[PDB]
């Protein structure tokens, strides 16, 4: 039909004149699709408001890392004769109690690791202490169904906290008021009164285990998530839920707080989430941990750790969400290839030694390198755009 | 070489249709479905071509502020054949779905065992 | 070319060999409190 | 019934809702974008003879299979 | 004509020129109809949802404390 | 009701002076002294 | 507590009981059932048709038993992280 | 009395293992047989508060009401399920097949804008596309191939486009279409077979110069390490 002809220009001008570096790399370049039929009243406006949407999605994952140096084994503390399960620092930094399956709350001191004195009184495993910042307290929960207060000015149980239907997965303590709340296998996170003993409300709004707590100050004070995959907001005034965060796919065992940030960050099978606090408003995704989590602790200096069940153990740069180290438990010398396994750890009161509890009778101490220089020790490469997020 | 053309499309059909996951299995249904689709009466040409002369004000097949799809109410024909295609469609599932052992339940139980077991 | 009697024979390494020289091991069966 | 009848009713023991006089828990459909208005009061008419008639084939099947005995009694 | 509302209100033309809105039926009830997440938007991460300028991610100071405290 | 649910224990303690409060632990300085305490368990 | 009980009723739901020297063992065994039953379902991917707990709930009552009368409970067709995740437990359960 | 001794039997079972849906589905499938409505809604949306998360129970749901011709019923149900679980696309599927072989496309229309709302995978827009094509209308079917590149750039997609418009029937508009792939793919993303797709479309429409001179261009854009098909394909059309 040769109506035109000489497309030597066409086929260089229309590729050749744009930014030359690629944006998103999916960009329809703007200026150049207008020229075509069709809908542009409705179908233009649309596409140019998906193509801002998706710019601005690509643009705003390309948050270049920082360094925080890496982490090594610093100390093995092997006393325990069961899997250590919880694992909670005493205010002061002095020492650090953790329960295990062998019916014990063993007390250690955090500098040496010498074994204080050993607190028995549970039919079955211990799975949460938490030694409280305003009382001479330290409170613990098991599978056992029963809930006690350990008075550390004489080392025996004074109170008992009774209402609870199956074992007891987690405990927490309000930071301000005088009130700690319990979370367990009932599907019900209770709201027990420290001095009275009293179960003042009753948040009951899963369907299974609520196998993760979080409480704080400010509203909403206790955050629960379950084996429905779901975390909820509740309360503390009128016990009722506010929001449900239904983002997850499979149960959510890890649940954090950041000290400094006002956000909060969850981990389960699939993906580890952080989320905006008030009124739970998603922030990005920490991927690369394909692992059943079960622990996630934030340092102070936006250090972010996370334990999986079969020892591996990835610390995530808070800020950017980009893991910058990988690194895989090593059993003790008794154990198997499949004993590996991490249940519970925290970071001190300062933040540069982190606690491990392992599913393998023993408690590891982390520790930052010392000597430094990034230049020396460089954190896990960064490929900056790739291709953007499924979501 | 028509005839060609369509054998070539009834073989190139024919290696893609030789259980994956719910996902693709949901889009395999639907697209059978459509297979088994018969559009285009006499009903929607004439709506398309009726009301558009007196297009006073909005399009007929405009939808951004469109306020009468709420109430579109069909008529008896196509009821009928939601319920034909559906009853069709569940007798040809119940159509389709259907001495080692003391007991029908350990027969069952020693064909479940030979199915995993029989390899090793 | 030693034999290995049963009570003599060691199955794992020790924790030594499997940690390392930078990390203290302690084994706290006993209680100091 | 055959002869005559003092008629009879069937037995209910003491401490069950018996599941015959309202729905057992008494839970309705969410209402939706889409109102029904019609598409159950235009038609009350049709959830009591749906109901009538299906009764009514009930009886008429147990009739003819009753009689059946005595029609394929030797077959 | 004595109908009343026998079924919810349609969808709304949204304030930000969203077309039309579908997220009644997940606010239906919940009590908390304004904190319900029922759109795609809900699973974009608040460092790029568009719509959004500066995030403020500090606690509530100490007036809300001692306010939340207190009730 | 019950024999364990009569009142007990109606004073809630709270941790005195020396005892390590929030006040003394935000005034104390836990990083060189964790690092002093490590050492001298190091020296033994 | 008598005139109470006679005057209202039993009020036996919603009570626990405390676990009394006698049902330790057949708690300790439902609580560990419950968390294999939430290690399957975790560990099991998205759409692999998750009703498969009871299988292997079997499975670990019987590498238990094995275990008891010193047999080596090699399943061939057992895939390797249920094998590993049994393992585990019943390490856990003989420990204790 | 028969109802009633059915109903307690199956009522005791299903509070036994409230968990066991097979037995809510026989309990409403053996209730709909004689009373069609009322509680058998209920007895089903009891048993969605004990799971709604099972898509049998949904579908089971929705085949039950459209059995007995209630359709705006089974509209709002399925309302309900869509925005409950947007993420599966069997419900989605189910409905905009049914809302299209209704004949209501103009509603239908609206579903498929709700349902891409959420950034589907390909074979729900090409569902739509096949939707679009079954009635013409292909001037707001280009806008939604548009729709379809932007959500999800790949080659594949620019190649459909292209096949649409050449079967609409026009010339500029298939070269316009393919430089503005062109120019959004860019030099990372183009791959031979694309080059090779735009020149059998300018032998098909019999412009030469056009086609020798993109075979040049394509030669000297890509390394000769990754050049077979296209130099073979050149070949063929220069001795063609």
């Amino acid at each position: 039909t040769v109506r035109a002809d000489s497309e030597n220009p066409s086929s260089q001008v229309i590729t050749k004149f744009s930014d030359p570096n690629k944006k998103i790399a999916g960009q329809v370049s703007m200026q150049s699709l207008e020229k075509i039929k069709g809908v542009p009243e409705a179908a233009h406006r649309i596409a140019g408001e998906s193509q801002a949407s998706l710019v601005k999605r690509t643009l705003a994952e390309q948050i270049r890392p920082e360094w925080h140096a890496p982490w090594t084994l610093m100390r093995v503390i092997s006393g325990h004769l069961g899997w250590v399960r919880c694992v909670d620092v005493e205010p002061g930094n002095q020492w650090f109690c953790t329960g295990a399956g062998d019916r014990t709350i063993k007390i250690w001191d955090l500098a040496s690791g010498v074994l204080k004195l050993t607190l028995t009184g549970h039919i079955a495993t211990v799975r949460g202490l938490a030694v409280s910042p305003r009382h001479p307290y330290l409170f613990s929960c098991g599978e056992d169904k029963m809930v006690k207060c350990w008075d550390l000015e004489t080392n025996k149980v004074i109170r008992h906290y009774h209402g609870h239907l199956s074992g007891v997965y987690a405990l927490k303590l309000h930071p301000t008021l005088d009130v700690l709340v319990t979370a367990g296998r009932d599907a019900v996170a209770r709201v027990w009164d420290m001095r009275t003993r009293q179960n003042v409300h009753v948040l009951s709004g899963h369907k299974s285990t609520v196998a993760s707590l979080a409480v704080q100050e400010f509203d909403p004070q206790v955050v629960t998530g379950s084996m429905d995959s779901t975390i909820r907001l509740w309360d503390l005034a009128a016990g009722k839920t506010l929001t449900t965060l239904t983002h997850h796919k499979k149960t959510v065992r890890a649940l954090s707080l950041h000290p400094d940030e006002f956000t909060f960050a969850s981990g389960s099978s699939d993906n580890i989430k952080h989320w905006k606090f008030p009124e739970g408003a998603f922030m990005g995704n920490f991927e690369g941990h394909n692992a059943i989590v079960n622990t996630l602790s934030i340092n102070s200096d936006n250090v972010m750790f996370s334990g999986a069940d079969n020892g591996s153990m990835c610390f995530w740069d808070w800020k950017s969400g980009h893991k910058y180290q990988e690194l895989q438990s090593v059993v003790q010398p008794g154990s198997l290839d499949s004993e590996a396994g991490i249940f519970a750890s925290s970071f001190d009161k300062t933040g540069l030694r982190l606690i491990t509890c392992e599913a393998d009778k023993s408690v590891k101490i982390y520790k930052q390198v010392d000597n430094a220089t990034p230049e020396t020790h460089p954190n896990l490469p960064w490929t900056p755009s790739n291709l953007r997020r499924r979501y | 070489i028509e005839e060609s053309e369509k054998w070539d499309q009834r073989l190139r059909k024919k290696k893609q249709t030789i259980f994956s996951d719910y996902h693709s299995q949901a889009s395999k249904d639907y697209n059978r479905g459509i297979r088994d689709l018969k559009p285009d009466y006499e009903k929607y040409d004439k709506d398309k071509k009726e009301e558009k002369s007196k297009s006073r004000s909005v399009a007929l097949y405009d939808e951004a502020e469109r306020l009468d799809w709420v109430s579109n109410k069909p008529d008896k024909e196509h009821v009928e054949r939601l319920v034909e295609s559906i009853k069709k469609q569940d007798q040809r599932r119940l159509k389709n779905t259907k001495i080692t052992f003391i007991n029908e339940r350990n027969r069952k139980f020693n064909l479940k065992l030979q199915r995993f077991y029989s390899k090793y | 070319n030693a034999v290995v009697l049963h009570e003599d024979k060691q199955y794992y390494p020790s924790a030594e060999e499997v940690y390392g020289s930078n990390v203290d091991i302690m084994v706290q069966e006993q209680d100091t409190q | 019934k055959a002869a005559g009848i003092n008629i009879k009713l069937f037995r209910r023991k003491k401490n069950e809702m018996d599941y015959n006089a309202s729905i057992p828990f008494e839970k309705k459909p969410a209402i939706g974008f889409y109102d029904t208005s019609e598409e159950d009061r235009q038609n009350f008419r049709e959830k009591r003879e749906a109901d009538q008639k299906i009764i009514e084939n009930g009886i008429r099947n147990n009739e003819m299979e009753s009689e059946g005995r005595k029609f394929g009694h030797f077959e | 004509r004595s109908a009343k509302s026998a079924g919810n209100t349609l969808a709304l033309q949204v304030t930000s020129s969203g077309a039309v809105d579908y997220n009644a039926i997940a606010r239906q009830g919940h009590e908390h109809g304004e904190l319900v997440q029922a759109s795609f938007r809900d699973l974009i991460p608040l460092r790029a949802r568009l719509g959004v300028g500066e995030i403020s991610l500090e606690k509530p100071s100490d007036e809300q404390k001692q306010e939340v405290a207190n009730k | 009701t019950s024999s364990r649910a009569l009142p007990a224990h109606l004073k809630l303690k709270y941790r005195q002076e020396s005892q390590g409060t929030e006040e003394e632990v935000r005034k104390q300085d836990l990083r060189e002294a964790l690092l002093r305490a490590e050492a001298a368990h190091f020296a033994t | 507590n008598l005139l109470a009980r006679q005057f209202e009723g039993r009020h036996s739901t919603g009570v626990a009981k405390q676990i009394t020297k006698q049902r330790v063992d057949s708690h300790q065994d439902l609580e560990l059932r419950a968390a294999v039953m939430n290690d399957i379902l975790d560990m099991i991917p998205e759409g692999i048709r998750q009703g498969k707990s009871k299988t292997i709930l079997q499975h670990l009552s019987e590498a238990w038993r094995c275990w008891k009368a010193n047999i080596p409970w090699k399943v061939p067709g057992l895939p390797a992280p249920i094998e590993n995740m049994i393992l585990r437990y019943v390490k856990s359960k003989a420990d204790w | 009395e028969f109802q009633g001794r059915k109903r307690k039997e199956f009522e005791d079972a299903i509070r036994r293992n409230r968990l066991a849906m097979g037995h809510w589905m026989r309990y409403g499938q053996w209730e709909l047989d004689q009373k069609e409505f009322a509680r058998a809604r209920s007895v089903f949306e009891r048993a969605l508060d004990v799971d709604s998360t099972y898509i049998p129970l949904w579908l089971k749901y929705i085949e039950c009401e459209m059995k007995n011709r209630n359709i705006n019923h089974a509209r709002n149900l399925f309302d309900r399920a869509v925005t409950q679980l947007p993420r599966v696309d069997k419900l989605w599927y189910k409905y905009v097949y049914m809302e299209e072989m209704l004949g209501n496309i103009t509603g239908c229309r609206q579903v498929f804008e709700r349902w891409l709302k959420w950034e589907p995978d390909e074979n729900c827009w090409m569902s739509y596309i096949r939707m679009e094509r079954r009635y013409h209308e292909n001037e707001r079917a280009r806008g939604i191939y548009e729709r379809f590149v932007v959500v999800h750039p790949e080659v594949t997609n620019w190649l459909r486009w292209a096949r649409f418009e050449e079967e609409c029937g026009n010339a500029a508009n298939v070269r316009q279409v393919y430089l503005a792939a062109i120019d959004a793919l860019g030099q990372e993303f183009l791959n031979e077979r694309f080059f090779i797709a735009f020149a059998k479309f300018e032998i098909r429409q019999k412009e030469y110069e056009r086609a020798r001179t993109i075979f040049k261009y394509a030669i000297d854009f890509m390394p000769r390490s990754k050049s077979m098909e296209l130099y073979k394909e050149y070949t063929h059309f220069e001795k063609q």
